[PDB]
C-alpha cells in the first residue's frame, strides 16, 4: 500500500 | 541441526542508492519557482529566532520554506531546513520483526524538522506496476508515498536514511507536505522531545489499495500496519 501524509 | 541456529540475520540492508534529492520518473516533471513566486514573510531580521518554530512566521505557518534572497531574515532565517539538509545525525538498526530500522544519535526537540522523505518521483500508474512486480517477488517492504494523487514518492531503489523509518501507531514523528522553491516535499518533523538513541518512526497512514501485521508495541496498536 502507500504511505500518506 | 536448530531451525534456531539457520542465522540468516542480513549484517546489512539490501542494496540501495543513498540520494539527496528526489529524482524524477517518466511522466512526472520538474516544479520550480521562478524567484518571483516565493512567498516573503513578514518576520524581521533584528528578531530573536527568525523564522523558527516559536515565531508568528507566515511561511512556517502555512509549510512553506523561506528562500534566503527572498526572506527580510536574510541568511538567519532559521526556515530553510529542507535545503539546508541539516538533518539530526541517525543510525541505521536491526530490529527483530520489523526489518531495518532508524534510531537518532542525538536529542530532538518537539516540532523539530528531522528529515526528507526522498527517493524515485513516479506516477500512480508506475506506482502501481512496482507494487504489482513487488506481489510477484513476494517483497514485502514498501518505500511508497503519495504527495499528491499522480506524484509518489518511491523510496525502495534510492532514497534517504528515512527509508528506514518504521512505522508506528503511536509515533515520534509524522510527515507533512511542504512548498520549497515551488516544488512539494515531505519532512519528518518531531511530534515530541526525542531522546538520543530513540528509534524514529512515524505513521504511515497506509492506504493499502489484506493488511500486513504491525509490531510496533504501542497500546493502541491496532494489530495492523499503516
Ligand atoms: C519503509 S520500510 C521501513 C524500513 C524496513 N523495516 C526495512 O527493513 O528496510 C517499510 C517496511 O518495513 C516494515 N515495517 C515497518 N513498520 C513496521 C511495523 N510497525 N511492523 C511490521 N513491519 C513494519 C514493512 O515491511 C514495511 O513495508
Ligand atoms: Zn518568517
Ligand atoms: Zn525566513
Ligand atoms: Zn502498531
Amino acid at each position: 500500500g502507500v504511505l500518506r501524509i | 541441526k536448530e531451525a534456531l541456529e539457520i542465522e540468516k540475520n542480513s549484517r546489512k540492508p539490501p542494496p540501495y542508492k543513498h540520494i539527496k534529492a528526489n529524482k524524477v520518473i517518466g511522466k512526472v516533471q520538474i516544479q520550480v519557482a521562478d524567484l518571483s513566486e516565493i512567498p516573503r514573510c513578514n518576520c524581521k531580521p533584528a528578531d530573536e529566532n527568525p523564522c523558527g518554530l516559536e515565531s508568528e512566521c507566515l511561511n512556517r505557518m502555512l509549510q512553506y520554506e523561506c528562500h534566503p534572497q527572498v526572506c527580510p531574515a536574510g541568511d538567519r532565517c532559521q526556515n530553510q531546513c529542507f535545503t539546508k539538509r541539516l538533518y539530526p545525525d541517525a543510525e541505521i538498526i536491526k530490529t527483530e520483526r520489523r526489518g531495518w530500522g532508524l534510531r537518532t544519535k542525538r536529542s530532538i526537540k518537539k516540532g523539530e524538522f528531522v528529515n526528507e522523505y526522498v527517493g524515485e518521483l513516479i506516477d500512480e500508474e508506475e506506482c502501481r506496476l512496482r507494487i504489482k512486480r513487488a506481489h510477484e517477488n513476494s517483497v514485502t517492504n514498501f518505500y511508497m508515498l503519495t504527495v499528491t494523487k499522480d506524484r509518489i514518492i518511491d523510496a525502495g531503489p534510492k532514497g534517504n536514511y528515512s527509508r528506514f523509518m518504521n512505522h508506528s501507531c503511536n509515533p515520534n514523528c509524522e510527515t507533512q507536505k511542504w512548498t520549497v522553491n515551488g516544488d512539494v516535499r515531505v519532512g519528518l518533523f518531531a511530534l515530541c522531545d526525542i531522546p538520543a538513541g530513540m528509534e524514529l518512526t512515524f505513521n504511515y497512514n497506509l492506504d493499502c489499495l489484506g493488511r500486513t501485521e504491525c509490531h510496533c508495541g504501542a497500546d493502541n496498536c491496532s494489530g495492523f500496519l499503516g
